[PDB]
Formats: structure tokens, sequence, C-alpha cells
């Protein structure tokens, strides 16, 4: 690469030192940029080095091959990020929603569930839940899911779920086909959905809860994507 | 209008002169009567649960002639609407169908749907074999013979 | 109490907590006390002339649905019937009386086999019904070439079936009957994978039935491709007197339904008086055993007893006189799941009795007590 | 309080924790070490543990070095030692 | 010992003799048993003709997927790439089961091998290990035409034993279903080959979902080692719609010119196509493989597709085919824009020879629509360089109407969108040879409402049953089938009026309260034959243990449907119900 880059260019007298020292100075460059990341691993600067070189010797130019200052101002890019790595996902909208719905079901408390999503006028005198008085201070997030039901589940993505696009027959609420049940099963077949770990898992059986396995990007992501405000149903507990 | 009225005062003469604008039968009226006062303690706009429980009966006992005729429900929902003092007809299908949960499964509506022959509208003969699956059902893409009968006699 | 019965507004609603103090004291305890003769007394009578007339009606009028099953069956797709009742009559008359005839006339002589597979049997094993299906369609061999490095030896053998009815003409050959596909053993995964493999074949046909109510979760996103189900609902309110066989009805039907040992006591009720003292003398013995070595522990290989020494034990009380007859007498236990044959490293055959020390207790105490 | 500290953002600082985690500085929840037997070791290779089944943010460690420890080993002239104490 | 007891067995029928006609047809009678036999046998030839026209080109399509894929990915494997060869040679497909077959060509001084692993495979590193090597030995000895150590070491000695060069091709399976840690340990096992000079590693991962969860998963050395070189290939069925777009088409051409589709039911197709991803084709084959079949089986118009047997009109035919409101429609224009009367009595009943050659001056025409669809895919594909568009879709806006407001969307065809639109063209008798979901079957018997059919039978058992009434004389227990309903209906309703959590004894005194007292009574009386019964009939309290017989029963019941669960077993005095319905 840079002989080619040099005989793309203009003559170079010295050769030998001036390329000995540019090879330096690239090296003491890259070591006093990320050493505070590196550590002192050989191997990971080794490699370091290796992907950072054939850009910065695409940078230099006559006018600077023997000025050290004003090629790094010109090359300042690759050396402040490291980026050493390689919607979201493809997943069909029922999926989508019964992601969101798990997570809310895993992350949130059943006793105050009433307070969030009764939305129906009442013919019988009754009374809603007062919800909660004091916020918690701990972030839930931060800490391991809980587990749930397969009710509490399908109850909250009906609830969640938008509304179906002489109503007497019109059944405005989606409700539970097998295709639901299809896709909760791959679901949990793609390692999305977790249970009671032990081998041969009997899925018809109340001894069995299940959780999620994904960190709150994904599920921003998803969320996003969906056009869905999640972190408002987060954001009064703790932001 | 009388749905927002809350804690309403109601009694037994304009209960069953609430039903003879529609000429129910008598036995449907007494259990209509009988079934509110079970109901009377809790309830918030009595008003919505008598007309539920009307239409409903109402739409059941004249199955026969709203077949023959789809005119009949129009103006059938129309004319109480206006007696309702409202202008908006969502509400009275609301109400009517928030009713309809409440009294799904008790013995004497059974009891009519069978001594009606309605069905939620289709005769027996019919709903067993819609249930069933079978391919041999009367699609709703040719018009049936009663109606084709009375058009070719008014077209004669 | 409520203002919402359906829909997640009632699931809400309904849960919430009680006072904690109106909770009644009321005990199932002060309840009339019935017999277990008055119990299926009153069931038979109630089971056989209750209703029996709507019933035979109903079955009338959707026995008329023969011939549409029949053409769904004939373009390779695969019944599924579910609903509220007992299908083991309707399945068992459909398949054996009307399909089978009807399939052997259209392909022309001998009827086409049918392998009933009961469901509700807690004893069910896979291998069985492969090795029988092996013997009913005689499949190739597997060469030393296709075993792999401690490859399972079923469904390599069922891939290489598939590959191999790929090219032979469309004929029904064989036809399969599940009767509950969710039942308490045949629910596994590893059983699953074998019957949705099993049912990518052509040539054999399948129909079965389910039961409980959250079945679909049951099948993956590519189970769902190769079984090719079509759904069909018969709900007939059936009294299901059969399934209700290996569970106690009497004790609120928590016995431990993945035990199976009501079956056995079952079996024991209708069985000849040589046959019950065998099986006393063999439990006693596993029973001895059990005690000596070791509570909860299941019977295993470890606590069995030799085949010579039962055999020099039995012939000492007027038995059996010989290994033949022993030998005979035994297939009929060991074929119900009741009994197991086996071999361990020195070589000896072991039989041993696969239940646990209380529920042997109580077989020998409730029923062969007085022969 | 006061020239300006870096903030790494997460992805850089994912290296420095398996960095550290390598050098045994951490160690699982209640993860047992080297078993005492070849059988033992042989039956405990067959089982997946839990904590290789979780994601990354939500395994739990717990530390081999306590605060005290850092405070007495840390001289004091370092910008960090100041914080070594609750 | 009875066959009810078995775990299972095997019968065999015995057939009767019966050889006497041609009964072994599926299909059955039309126009209530009045049709001819020859009628069905031409229906049944015909269906299996229309499919096995179909099948053969999904077959051809099908096959040419797979052969593509094949040519694509081999292609990625031989790439010439060298900056260095101290590195692996990593391709991601992105999306893909694991179903395709990779093939590896054949090059002289050098042994190209595939290695495949699956999960199930892959309990932890040394077997792992054992099986490849096992794998690479096995297929260099049958590539050859003593014994050694499954290890790496055999990797060192190859070139000794054999004389040849590796080029081994590893090929995981499922890799989302793989714990990472035993993937990162052999990966970085396998690292430890490169200094060996003439083997040459290559890495093929399936992913089904991303490449976020593995980034987020392995170490990061084992990242920085792949990232290397590396090459992102997106391998899916739904790449741009460019194959359900040919099963449309194929469906098209077979029954162009033939029968016809409605707009509910390609919105139908599209809206259950949408909820899949993984396995989509085969779905959209399954529904028109249904739709063809119910097609065939229900209508009796059918045998007039062939314009051969239009010598068979009858007068039930001529009944049925007067009632097609296209046809009252024209009826109403024409007597609306033409004063002559005896035209209309003639068309009608009045001279059935009219009406006869009526029906077949205007039936064998082509519809526009196949071809316009076909020319307007073709010219937006090629002329304007467009790929990402779903066929489905600009059918059933054409269907529509609104194939303007579909195509400016793109802002690119404004200057064509002026001799591009269609206009569609109704014509008389179309229902009669039409496709589509009004009856709600096809919803019934391919995604059906399981939990909400079961409920919806239980509540309202009044549907089921059968309301016969003419033999309640000779019937024996006649009063109790009019007074009574089954058990499980009669506790439903208890159950789903009842609280989340219940104790059995008040749940079973409601139950025997709900039940009437004196007809159990006087139907345990009726039957005279049995013993035991009549002594248990004068006990007081027989009424109570009866109910709660039945009450057991019905608990059994629900307990095994899984419609409620007992709390705290080591007290068994609670039970927690676990649906609801409308849920």
């Amino acid at each position: 690469c840079l002989r080619k880059r040099i005989i793309e260019e203009q003559i170079t007298d010295c050769t030998d030192d001036q390329f000995q020292n540019v090879a330096a100075n690239f090296i003491h460059l890259i070591v006093q940029a990320f050493h505070s990341y590196t550590g002192n691993d050989i191997f990971a600067l080794n490699d370091l080095i290796d992907f950072k070189w054939p850009k910065y010797v695409s940078r230099i130019t006559k006018e600077n091959i023997f000025e050290p200052l004003a090629l790094y101002k010109s090359a300042i890019k690759l050396f402040l990020s490291t980026d050493d790595n390689l919607q979201t996902y493809d997943l069909s909208i029922i999926s989508k929603y019964l992601l969101i719905a798990s997570y809310i079901c895993s992350y949130l408390e059943p006793r105050y569930d009433a307070s969030i999503f009764s939305r129906k006028t009442r013919i019988i005198q009754g009374r809603a839940a007062y919800g909660r008085r004091k916020k918690k201070e701990v972030n839930p997030r931060y800490l391991q899911p809980s587990l749930f039901a397969i009710e509490r589940l399908l109850a909250i993505f009906q609830a969640i779920f938008p509304i179906q696009g002489s109503a007497l027959r019109e059944e405005s609420l989606m409700k539970a086909n097998i295709e639901v049940f299809q896709n909760l099963s791959e679901l949990h077949t793609l390692k999305l959905i977790a249970t009671t770990m032990n081998k041969n898992i009997d899925y018809l059986s109340p001894k069995v809860r299940w959780k999620v396995n994904v960190p709150w990007e994904i599920i921003k992501e998803i969320s996003e994507s969906v056009h869905f405000n999640i972190s408002d149903y987060f954001s009064d507990i703790h932001e | 209008s009388l749905l927002v009225k809350k804690y309403c005062k109601m009694t037994t003469e304009e209960i069953i002169r609430l039903c003879n604008d529609f000429e129910l039968p008598r036995e449907v009226a007494y259990k209509i009567v009988d079934e509110y006062n079970i109901n009377a303690s809790r309830l918030v706009c009595p008003w919505q649960l008598v007309c539920g429980l009307v239409l409903n009966c109402t739409f059941i006992v004249f199955n026969e002639r709203r077949r023959k005729d789809p005119r009949i429900d129009h103006f059938i929902v129309s004319k109480m609407c206006s007696l309702m003092l409202t202008s908006k007809v969502d509400d009275v299908i609301e109400c009517v169908k928030l009713v309809k949960e409440l009294i799904i499964g008790e013995k004497w509506f059974r009891d009519l749907q069978i001594r009606y022959d309605d069905f939620d509208g289709i005769r027996y003969d019919e709903i067993i074999f819609r249930k069933l699956g079978s391919m041999l059902q009367t699609t709703n893409i040719l018009v049936t013979d009663d109606q084709y009968n009375i058009w070719k006699k008014r077209i004669e | 109490a409520s203002s919402f019965l359906d829909t997640f507004e009632g699931y809400f609603d309904q849960r919430k907590i009680v006072r904690t103090n109106a909770k009644s004291r009321h005990t199932m305890s002060m309840a009339p006390d019935v017999t277990r003769e008055e119990f299926s007394l009153v069931s038979n009578f109630f089971n056989e002339n209750f209703q029996k007339r709507p019933r035979q009606k109903l079955f009338e009028i959707q026995k008329k649905m023969f011939p549409q099953y029949w053409f769904e069956l004939t373009q390779g797709f695969s019944l599924l019937f579910y609903g509220v009742g007992s299908k083991r009559n309707f399945l068992e008359e459909f398949a054996i009386d009307y399909l089978s005839p009807k399939i052997a006339y259209s392909q022309l002589v001998n009827s086409i086999p049918c392998l009933i597979l009961n469901g509700y049997n807690p004893s069910c094993n896979y291998r069985d019904v492969f090795k029988e299906i092996t013997d009913l369609l005689v499949p190739a061999e597997l060469t030393r070439s296709e075993t792999k490095y401690w490859g399972n030896h079923v469904i390599l053998q069922i891939q290489k079936m598939i590959d191999f009815y790929k090219n032979q003409p469309l004929d029904i050959k064989l036809i399969l009957v599940v009767h509950n596909l969710d039942g308490p053993s045949i629910r596994k995964n590893t059983f699953q994978t074998m019957l949705s493999f099993l049912s990518v074949i052509r040539q054999i046909a399948i129909v079965a039935s389910t039961d409980h109510i959250y079945a679909p979760l049951l099948w993956d996103n590519m189970k769902a491709q190769n079984y090719n189900f079509v759904f069909h609902d018969i709900s007939n309110f059936e009294p299901s007197t059969v399934e209700s066989t290996f569970q106690d009805v009497m004790k609120m039907g928590k016995s431990d339904t993945s035990s199976g040992a009501e079956g056995a006591k079952y079996v024991l009720q209708s069985l000849t008086v040589n046959s019950k003292k065998m099986y006393k003398l063999l439990i006693e013995t596993q029973m001895q055993n059990m005690g000596n070595l070791s509570g909860p522990k299941r019977g295993t290989q470890r606590t069995g007893v030799e085949l010579k020494l039962f055999n020099h034990l039995c012939a000492a009380d007027f038995i059996a006189s010989n290994e033949i007859a022993l030998r005979s007498m035994l297939r009929e236990f060991i074929e119900h799941k009741m009994a197991n044959i086996t071999k361990n490293n020195s070589g000896m055959e072991i039989i041993w009795v696969p239940y646990t020390y209380a529920e042997l207790e109580k077989l020998l105490k409730t029923v062969l007590n007085t022969l | 309080r006061i020239n300006t500290i870096k903030l790494w953002l997460k992805k850089d600082v994912k290296n420095v924790w398996e960095n550290l985690v390598q050098l045994d500085f951490f160690t699982e929840k209640s993860a047992v070490g080297l078993r005492d037997n070849a059988t033992a070791a042989f039956y405990a290779s067959n089982y997946q543990f839990q904590g290789t089944m979780i994601p990354f943010d939500l395994r739990s460690y717990q530390m081999q070095i306590i605060l005290q420890e850092l405070r007495r080993i840390i001289p004091k002239s370092n910008m960090y030692y100041s914080w070594t104490q609750l | 010992f009875a066959d009810a007891q078995r775990s299972h067995y095997t019968v065999y029928p015995s057939l009767p003799q019966s050889n006497k006609n041609d009964k072994h047809i599926p299909f059955v009678k039309l126009l209530s048993g009045k049709e001819s036999e020859v009628n069905v046998e031409k229906r049944w030839e015909l269906y299996h003709q229309l499919h096995s026209h179909f099948h053969d080109q999904v077959d051809h399509i099908i096959d040419n997927i797979e052969a593509d894929l094949k040519a694509e990915i081999s292609d990625l494997l031989y790439s010439e790439t060298t900056q260095k060869r101290r590195c692996f040679n990593t391709i991601f497909l992105l999306g893909s089961d694991s179903t395709t077959k990779i093939e590896l060509k054949d090059e002289s001084s050098r042994y190209n091998v595939l290695i495949e692993l699956t999960p199930k495979e892959s309990p932890n590193v040394r077997m792992m290990l054992r099986r490849s090597m096992y794998k690479l030995y096995s297929a260099a000895d049958a590539e050859e035409h003593n014994d050694v150590s499954y290890d790496l070491s055999l990797v060192e000695n190859f070139k000794r034993l054999f004389g040849k060069d590796l080029a081994m091709v590893f090929n995981f399976k499922d890799v989302d279903s793989i714990n990472f840690n035993t993937l990162d340990n052999f990966i970085i096992l396998l690292k430890s080959a490169f200094k060996y000079d003439h083997v040459k590693i290559s890495l093929i991962f399936n992913i089904n979902t991303n490449l976020s969860n593995i980034e987020k998963n392995l170490r990061q050395s084992t990242i920085r080692l792949l990232k290397r070189n590396y090459h992102k290939l997106d391998v899916s069925s739904n790449k741009g719609f460019k194959y359900g777009n040919q099963i449309f088409q194929s469906f098209l051409d077979t029954v162009d010119g033939k029968l016809n589709l409605s707009d509910r039911f390609v919105e139908f197709i599209l809206s259950k196509m949408a909820n899949n991803t993984n396995h989509n084709l085969q779905l959209l084959t399954k529904m028109l493989d249904y739709s063809l079949m119910s097609y065939f089986f229900q209508n009796a118009f059918s045998v007039f597709i062939d314009p051969v047997n239009v010598d068979f009109l009858n007068d039930d035919y001529l009944k049925i085919l007067s009632r097609c409101p296209t046809f009252m429609f024209f009826v109403e224009g024409l007597i609306k824009q033409h004063a002559p009367a005896d035209e209309i009595l003639s068309l009608l009943t009045n001279k059935n020879r009219g009406l006869e050659e009526f029906f077949v001056e205007f039936l064998v025409r082509e519809n526009p629509i196949n071809g316009h669809a076909k020319f307007v895919a073709r010219f937006l594909e090629e002329e304007l360089n467009i790929t990402n568009f779903n066929l489905i879709e600009l059918y059933h806006n054409l269907l529509i109407g609104k194939l303007d407001s579909y195509l400016d969307r793109w802002s690119a065809c404004k200057e064509y969108k002026d001799r591009l639109h269609f206009e569609p063209i109704d014509t008389i008798f179309q229902e009669l040879f039409t496709l589509d979901n009004r009856s709600g079957l096809l919803t019934q018997s391919i995604f059906p409402s399981y939990k909400s059919n079961i409920e919806d039978n239980l509540l309202s058992w009044e549907q089921v049953l059968p309301s016969l009434d003419k033999e309640n004389y000779d019937t024996l227990s006649g009063d109790l089938d009019k007074i009574m309903a089954p058990v499980l209906g009669q506790l439903f309703k208890l159950y789903r009026e009842a609280n989340m959590t219940i104790n059995i004894y008040d749940f079973y005194i409601a139950f025997r309260e709900t039940l009437p007292k004196e007809e159990i009574l006087n139907f345990i009386r009726k039957d005279p034959s049995n013993t035991k019964l009549l002594e248990l009939a004068e006990t007081p309290d027989a009424f109570d243990k009866v109910a709660l017989i039945l009450f057991m029963q019905a608990i059994f019941a629900f307990e095994n449907m899984g419609l409620i669960k007992f709390q705290s077993t080591k007290s068994y005095d609670l039970v927690e119900k676990c649906v609801w319905r409308g849920i």
C-alpha cells in the first residue's frame, strides 16, 4: 500500500530513515490513543495496528510527508472511535407486539396492572385501583427478569394490541387464534423467551412459567419500529 | 338524555309501557319486568339496561318479519332512537352490546331462543352445518328463493 | 362482585385481593360419603341413559362429512379433530369401518392395515411404535456410512424412508390413528419430532385428536409446516369412560397422572388365579430387595429378581413347572408395560417392576391381599 | 468538581470488563472451581449451567478484593484515592 | 387384557364383497341428488387436470430457487481474496433455515471436505472435535479408495499420511440454538491450526435472526479475529417478493380464462401471509390448493368450464342461474331502458329456449385482467428497473381500481401513468365462476379460533345438542332432557361467574342447588330391572351423593381439560381457574 502511495506521489529522499520514522510515529500514536482501552495486551494492539494501517497510509501526502503534526490533524478521524464491530429484527407484526407484552409482563408488578389498562365503562357499581403512591428508586431494568404466566401474557397482549382495522358483529378486540400460539412457540424456540429450564419441557402444565431474554436496547428498537411508546410505561417508576 | 341520567327513578307502569310500543308478547314483558327487579339495586344508568333488554327481545321475537323484509331493522332502530331523546345511534348499539353480555347464559333466554328458533338469527338446521365446516353450506352469493318469488310476483 | 366477565377486563377485575377475613372455613370433609361401587353404578347409569337420543341424532347428522374427510386425506393433508367430549368411538368408527374399505376398493386383495395408537396411556414409548412401523412397512436397513458418530437410529431411518418414498407411486399403504395427541406421555418433544417427520411421507395417512386447550402452543413454526394440519370441530359431550381409567377419580384427579399404577390394578381385576400369585411373589421379592438396599425411590434393575432365582422360587409353590410356562405367562405382563426384562453387565437376566414402594404396598394391600 | 477526563462508552468498557474477569478479579455468583477427581469433572462437563444462558449484562459476579484493601494498597497520589471509601 | 388398555396394536379390517359399480369417487351428487354420474366423473378429471398443471410449475420454481442459491453460495466460497493466509474465511447466511445443501468443486492436489454440525451434536468441545475428526478421516479414506487418534494432530500429519492439502469447510446449523461459550471455545481451539502451511479453514454461520446477538454474545477477541475478512449474504425466500410473484403468476396462468378471483380473497391472502416470515410460500400454496378443492367440490356449475359440455342444460340449472344478482340487474336495466315487454316474458320461463342460448352466447370469452397485470408487471420491472414490488398487492389494487394511487406513490412513473390504468369490466353470470370467502370457511378449516370455539361450545351448548321433541314420549328420561342441561355446560356457567380462587365445598353446594330434585329420583326409580340402584333410591340422602358423584365427574373433566388447577397439594381445598372467556 505504501509503495503504491509513493509511486503515485513524488520522490522521497532519505527513504529508509524517513519510512522507519513514519512507522514509529504511527505505532506511538496508536499506543498513546488506545492504551487505556487495550491495557497491556500485545495482541489487541497488534490487531488494531493492522486494522488502522491501510487508511492512515492513504491519508498521507507529499506536503505533509515530512510534517508529522499536519499529517496527524489530517487523519484525526481514525484515532477517536475504536470501531471493532462487524430494523434490527425481521419478525412478524404479532410477534413484534408479543415481545413487548412479554417484556411488560416480566418487568412490572401485577398489583398495579389494573391502573394502566382499564379503559372501558361500567354498568355494575365498581371502582378501579388507586395505583402506586411512591416511585421505585432502583430502576428495575437493572435486575434479572421475573416470572409470569401465559394467561397474563395473553391478556396484556390483547390489551396493548392495536385495534383491528352495523357494528353488531364487529368483534373489535383481537382473539387468540392458532397463529398467535404458533408465533409464541416460534418466539420460544428462538431463545427469545425462556422457561424453567429442564430437559424435555412439557408446555402443558401449571408448574411452568416464562421470562424474557432480551436487553433494553433490542426491545426499545422493536417498540420504536412499530410506533409504540414503551418508555411511558417505565418513565413513571424511574427514568 | 335518559342514558346520561345517573340513579334515576323507575317503576312498573312506564316499564310495561316501554315495551307496548313494539307490541311484544306479554310473557316476554313480564319476564323483563321480573329480571329488572333482580339487578335494580346495582345500576348506574338503568335506561341502558332497559334499552338493551327490550331491543334484544324485539330482534329475537320478530326475526321472521325481518327475514322477509330487510328494510325493517332500519326504522325499528330509528323509531326507538328518536324515542330515546338522542340523535346519536352508536350509543344504542353499544349499550345493547353491553347488555347482551350480561344475559347470554340465562335459562329463559335459551328457552325463548329454542321456542322461536332464532339461534343468533339462523335456523338450527344451518348453524350446525356451519359449525362443522361442511362445504355444502348456503353461501350468500345468490338471491334466495323466497325473496326471488316475491320479486318476480311484484315485477309481473 | 365484578362488572366485567369476559375479555382482559374481566381477567384484571376478577383477580383483586379479598379482604382475607371473609374466607369461608368450609372443608370438603363434611360431605356425604360415597364408596367406589356406588360411584361406578351411578356414573354408568347416567352415562348410559341420560341423553342418548340427542347424542345419537348428532352422530347421525355429523356422519355425513365422511366423504369430505376422505377427499381431504387423499390430497396429502392431515385431519385434526378437536372439541369437547370423547372422540374415541368416532375416530375408530371412521377409520376402521369407512376409510379402509373405500381406500382398498379405490386402488384396485386385502384391506389397508390400521395402527391404532392409544394416547391417554401414560406408558407409551416411541421405540415400540417405530418397531411396529418397521415391521409393517419393512424399510431398508441403514449402512455404516449413514449411522454417523453415536447418532440416533430412529430419526436417521425416518429421513431415509422420506428420501426413498419420494419416487414410489402415490398410494396409501398405512393409516394410523392417534387418539390423544397431547397425552401425559405423547406430548414430549422427541415423540412430536418423530410424528412430525413421519407425517411428511405421502404414502401414509394420519388421523388425530386433542383434548387440551393450549394444544396449539405445542407445535413450532416448522412442525406446523410438515404436519400440514386441517382442523375440524366435533363436540358431542360424550362421557369418556375409557380415558378416565388410568387415574383415580375418587381423589379429585390428583393421583399422579404420569405414574400409571391404576392400569395395573384394573388389569389384575380381571386375571386368572395363577398369574396373580406369580405377580404377588414378584412384588414381595422386589419390595424385600428395595427395603434391604435403600422411601419414594422407584424400582429399577438394581432391585430386580434374577430369572433363574425366580424360576426356582415359583416352582416351589406349584405356580410354574418349567421355564417354558414362566416365559409364556410373563409375555402378557411384559406387553402391558407392567414388568420389564433386561440384562446387566454380568450377563444375567433381571425382571423388575417400574413402580414406587408406596404404590407397590398399596397394590399388595388393596387387590392381592385376599387372592 | 474541577483537564476533563474522557468518559468511555459502554462498548469500550465491555472489553475492560472481559479483561478484568480474565485476570481473576471477579468470579461468578456461586461457581465451583476444579473438581477433585476425573469422574466429577466428566459429570459436570455434560450439564449446561444457567450462567452461560443469561445475556452478558445480567450475569451476577462476586468480588475478590474488598474496598479496604484497595484503600490500603493504592498510593495517596492517585486521583481516584478519595473515592476508595464511602 | 382388553384392546382398550394396550399401548398400541394393529387391526386388519375385513373387506366385504361389493364389485358392482364405480362408487369409489370422493365427490358426491349435487343439486339434491338429481345430478348425473358422468358430471361427477368430469368434475373429478377436471380437478385432477388443473391440480397437476399447477403443481408442475410449482415444483419447477421450487427446484430453480435451490439451484440459484447453491450457485450464489459456491461463487462466494471460491472468491479470490488474498491479503494474508493466517486468517479465517467467514460467510454469514442471514435469515436462512438450515436446509440448503452445499456442493464443493473437485480440484487436484487438494482435498475439499465439508463438515456439518448441529446443536444436538454439540454438548462439549472434545466431542465436537472428535466428530469433526472422524468425519474428516472417513471422507479422506473414502476418497483415497491402520488407525489414528481423532485429535487436531490428524490435521498436522495429513500431508504425510495422504499427500494432498486440506481445504476443510465447516458448516454450523441453527447457530441460534448453541450455547455460545462452547462455540467460542471451539473457534479458539481451531485457531491453533494456522501454523501448518497446508490447511485452509472456512466457516459458514446460518444465523436466523440477526448478527447483533452474535456480536453481543461472543467474546471480543474472537470478534476481532473473525473481522479480518468476512462476507455477509442476505439469503431469504422473500427477498423482494421475487418468488411469491412467480407462484401467483403460475396460478393466474393456470386459472386464466376459466375462473375469477375476488378482492376479498386476495386481501385475505395478503393478511394471512403478513403473519408469517420464515415459511411463507408453502402457506400460499396451501391456501390456493384448498380454495380450488372447495370450489370444485361445492359448485355444480363447474362442468361447464369446458365448452364441450354445453349440450347438457336442464331445468334445474336454469332455475339456479336465474337467481344471479347480475342477471336480475341486467333484466332491470333492460326493462328500464327499453319498452318492449315481449322479450322479458320470453326470456323467462315462458320460453326456456331464449335463455338457453342466451346463457351460452356470453360465456366463452376472456378477461383482460390477467394479461393486463402481466404486461404492467413486465413494463414496471424491465423498462423502469424496479424489483421491490409485490404482485399480489398490485393485483388487489387493480381489482379494486386504485392502480393509479398505487403507482403515483413512487415518484418515478408519472410520464407512464397514462395508459397503464385499467378499467374493470363486469360481465353476466360472473359469480357462478368465482373464488372468495364470504361464508368464513377458509378461515375455519385453516386458522380456526381454538380456545374461543371451545368456550363458545361450553357456555352455549344449545347450538350443539339437537333439540328434538317428536320422540319425547317413547324416550325414557324425557323430562330430564327438557329441564336439565349437561353437567359440563351447567358447571361452566358457575365457573365463569365465580371469583379467581374458589372453595370446593361452596361450589359443590351451589351446583347441587342449581339442579332439580324430584325428577332425579323419578329417573333413578324409572328403571325396575336394576336392583342396587333401587335400594339406593329409598335412602334419605341419595340425592346429595348423586349430586356429589356428578360433581366429581365434572371437576375431573375440567381438571383434565386444563380449565382449572388445585393449589396447595398438601391441602387440596382451593382451586384456581386459569382460562377466561374472550381472551
